[PDB]
């Protein structure tokens, strides 16, 4: 009826971790490790609940620590890398001078490194986009979700470079 | 970037089961995206999923106060994060916006729901179109909430009065929109 | 309430 | 289990001392208490995996160091008076607050300013009273351990030659000769009782040992008495029949 | 974050049933569980028992504790208390929703006397093996309800009374001891400050 995951991990040799906790598909909250804070999902989460973001560093320490004994078990065998797959699409009709935010949701990847832009017109456009962070999934590759609200002669592509692909991969959605 | 890269991924499953009434947890460990290590309720004890994790289970089952840890999992852990959360998370309850245009096939547009539990329904005059279910799926904006478009497949015909019905655990009677 | 972290433990080494 | 060292010591104000624990529970998680004069446990210093996770505004001055996940070590550079306490090592299976502590058997410390303020004690051994010889058919020997400084003493009852337990009571603390001054000198007794004719038995040994922690032989020593070092000082007597 | 419990050291005779009070005043736990340390005389710190949920009790030797989130106490209780339960008992709290640390009481000592069937109280006056001219006070086989009061001179020492077993025999005694260096000093005043046995034995020396 319901699953709630913990779900860490970290990578080398970028030396990258993160920590959250999934609620039958949707994030609960992550963990910053830069700013060593607990980030929630909806603000009005933070009101609810409490989770001290001092224990994720620590397991984040631990999983640096067992990556190189695993690591130097399988003889430095790499990881292989899966290309994303990207779907643009859009949380309401389309309407003009009506507001309303895309979605450029990228599934089933690993590792989970990704360089995503917003392109309008051919231009990068970085004003008041929003990112998520890696979401899991049951075969153990990664979600991710980015948005960026617009007022629908503009045409909008996402760009999204990742080391399983060849070229960088476009998706494009117009009106 | 030329240089390879090397994954290690933890995982605390927690699974319910009408409620807190049966509960089961899994302790998995994971080098790239392959398991090595789990521990299981059910079993209740750390096993070697691969070759690759059989010094982890020895050693980890040998600790002192380790299998009286995990086994209690279920209930310092698992049982305790689902009420923490339960007002917010279990009983999460968003009413969907419903809006009925076509683009000749009908679409029942379905925004903003939660859970995604739901039922769409066409009625031509109140008899519940079989032919033309054309459904896009569930879909899951990654903020809390979910959508999906539900097309019929159906020549409008002078006055005929077509409905799309949706049902949700958010509501006591089904939703109905017209066109 | 307050969330409860499940601590990772330390590979064998 | 776990092991902890030294169990005693004692030491002048500026001085280093490095403590040392070993735990073989497996276990990721270690700490460091303190237990101050008032019997208070305080929590000092928590390490999870080699890594500090939990520093309770212990002074810089305290320095803990584990270079492996079943060892965690304290060193003191320039302790003071403060510093005198008793600091028990624990170990956990991770920092989970759920999670049962394993504790060793504890460091004594004891910070002074003027080390000419340790003595070694002073033992005696008196003899039963023929009035409770022929009053209760038995016989109690009193042992009185006096003029030590600090209280880091460890009594015991000797027998033939054999270290007894059965019959013996020792004061569970020393009581101060000269209870105003907070440096006083420490006294302890201990009393051994025997049937009557055990005692008078001239073929009966009887000593009363106690063993001492005081200075070592690397500190330094200016005064004219003999250094109170770690030793043992011992008190006996011989059964009589009349 | 704080733990109160009974202060100082509480006596009870065999058999008797013992309550010893621990509240806490969790004002920022988010997740708080409940602890009892024991330190057995001679031994370090160890578990005693502990209580993880907001609404069960744990038992150990004989020792119960219920975890009472409403009157937000932790009460150690037994209904007969043995000899071998003497000891320090320490209430303990900490918070499962951050990192393991314990917040301790003052703790709590408990001195279990047991019942001296056969009293023969008296006062005797031992010498020194050594030199003669030195000597202690020994007060001894007196009932459990006797109370040995500390001494309130600098000059004259009163140990406080100790409980030895020969265990051939299975015979139990109390014993204190007092000595000075006093010249007035002598074993028929030396437990004048102590309400002894009016038929305490006193021979003549
Ligand atoms: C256990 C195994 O796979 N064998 C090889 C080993 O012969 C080789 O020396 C090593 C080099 O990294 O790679 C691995
Ligand atoms: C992202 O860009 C950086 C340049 O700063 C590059 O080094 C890295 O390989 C890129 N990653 C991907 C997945 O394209
Ligand atoms: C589900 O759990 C409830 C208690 O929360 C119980 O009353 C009910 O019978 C359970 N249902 C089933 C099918 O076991």
């Amino acid at each position: 009826e319901h699953v709630i995951i913990q779900a860490e991990f970290y990578l080398n040799p970028d030396q990258s971790g993160e920590f959250m906790f999934d609620f039958d598909g949707d994030e609960i909250f992550h963990v910053d490790m830069a700013k060593k804070e607990t980030v929630w999902r909806l603000e009005e989460f933070g009101r609810f609940a409490s989770f001290e973001a001092q224990g994720a560093l620590a397991n984040i320490a631990v999983d640096k620590a067992n990556l190189e004994i695993m690591t130097k078990r399988s003889n430095y065998t790499p990881i292989t890398n899966v290309p994303p797959e990207v779907t643009v699409l859009t949380n309401s009709p389309v309407e003009l001078r009506e507001p309303n935010v895309l979605i450029c949701f990228i599934d089933k990847f690993t590792p989970p490194v990704v360089n995503v832009t917003w392109l309008r017109n051919g231009k990068p456009v970085t004003t008041g986009v929003s990112e998520t962070v890696f979401l899991p999934r049951e075969d153990h590759l990664f979600r991710k979700f980015h948005y960026l609200p617009f007022l629908p002669e503009d045409v909008y592509d996402c760009r999204v470079e990742h080391w399983g692909l060849d070229e960088p991969l476009l998706k494009h959605w117009e009106f | 970037d030329t240089r390879p890269r090397f994954l290690e991924q933890v995982k605390h499953e927690c699974h319910f089961f009408n409620g807190t009434e049966r509960v089961r947890f899994l302790d998995r460990y994971f080098y790239h995206q392959e398991e090595y290590v789990r521990f299981d309720s059910d079993v209740g004890e750390y096993r070697a999923v691969t070759e690759l994790g059989r010094p982890d289970a020895e050693y980890w089952n040998s600790q002192k106060d380790l299998l009286e840890q995990k086994r209690a999992a279920v209930d310092t852990y698992c049982r305790h994060n689902y009420g923490v959360g339960e007002s917010f998370t279990v009983q999460r309850r968003v009413y969907p916006e419903v809006t009925v245009y076509p683009a000749n096939l009908l679409v029942c547009s379905v925004n903003g729901f939660y859970p995604g539990s739901i039922e769409v329904r066409w009625f031509r005059n109140g008899q519940e179109e079989k032919t033309g279910v054309v459904s896009t799926g569930l879909i899951q904006n990654g903020d809390w909430t979910f959508q999906t478009l539900v097309m019929l497949e159906t020549v409008p015909r002078s006055g005929e009065v077509y409905t799309c019905q949706v049902e949700h655990p958010s509501l006591t009677s089904p939703l109905t929109v017209e066109w | 309430g307050g969330y409860r972290a499940r601590p990772a433990k330390a590979a064998a080494t | 289990a776990v092991f902890q060292t030294p169990n005693y010591h004692v030491t002048q104000v500026g001085n280093e001392v490095s403590f040392n624990c070993k735990q073989t529970l497996g276990h990721d998680t270690m700490y460091w208490y303190k237990q101050d004069s008032k019997k208070l446990l305080k929590i000092m210093f928590s390490y999870n995996n080699k890594q500090l996770i939990v520093n309770e505004t212990v002074p810089r001055r305290f320095s803990p160091q584990s270079s492996d996940k079943a060892h965690l070590n304290l060193r003191i550079k320039s302790v003071e008076p403060e510093d005198s306490a008793v600091y028990l090592c624990a170990s956990s299976l991770d920092w989970g607050g759920q999670n049962t502590l394993y504790f060793g058997a504890g460091t004594r410390l004891s910070v002074l300013e003027d080390l000419n303020k340790v003595f070694p004690p002073e033992v005696a051994v008196f003899e039963p009273s023929e009035a409770e010889i022929s009053h209760t058919q038995k016989a109690t020997l009193v042992c009185l351990a006096t003029g030590f400084f600090p209280d880091h003493v460890e009594l015991s009852w000797w027998v033939n030659g054999k270290e007894v337990h059965s019959g013996v009571c020792t004061d569970p603390q020393p009581l101060k000769e000269q209870p105003a001054l907070n440096d006083s000198r420490y006294a302890l007794s201990s009393r051994l009782r025997v049937s009557a004719t055990f005692w008078q038995n001239p073929r009966n040994h009887f000593r009363c040992q106690v063993q001492f922690y005081g200075l070592s032989e690397n500190d330094e020593w200016t005064q004219d008495r003999a250094k109170p070092v770690t030793q043992i000082v011992s008190a006996e007597a011989w059964g009589r029949a009349d | 974050d704080s733990v109160t419990q009974t202060e100082g050291q509480v006596t009870v005779s065999e058999s008797k049933s013992l309550i010893i009070n621990c509240t806490y005043s969790a004002t920022s736990i988010a997740y708080p569980n409940l602890f009892w340390y024991v330190r057995y005389p001679g031994e370090g710190l160890q578990l005693l028992l502990k209580v993880i949920t907001a609404g069960q009790k744990g038992s150990s030797r004989g020792f119960e504790a219920t975890y009472n989130k409403e009157t937000t106490s932790f009460h150690l209780q037994k209904a007969s208390v043995q000899e071998s339960d003497s000891a320090v008992y320490y209430c303990a709290l900490s918070d499962s929703g951050s990192f393991n640390k314990l917040t301790f009481g003052a703790g709590t000592r408990l001195a279990v006397c047991p019942y001296i069937q056969n009293p023969d109280p008296a006062v005797y006056q031992l010498r020194d093996s050594k030199s003669s001219d030195k000597s202690v006070c020994l007060f001894t086989d007196f009932d459990s309800q006797t109370n040995v009061s500390q001494s309130k001179d600098s000059d004259v020492y009163i140990t406080d009374k100790c409980v030895l077993d020969m265990r051939s025999m299975d015979f139990k005694s109390n014993s204190a001891v007092a000595w000075s260096n006093k010249s007035d000093f002598a074993c028929a005043n030396a437990f004048n400050n102590s309400i002894i046995p009016e038929d305490t034995f006193f021979p003549s020396p």
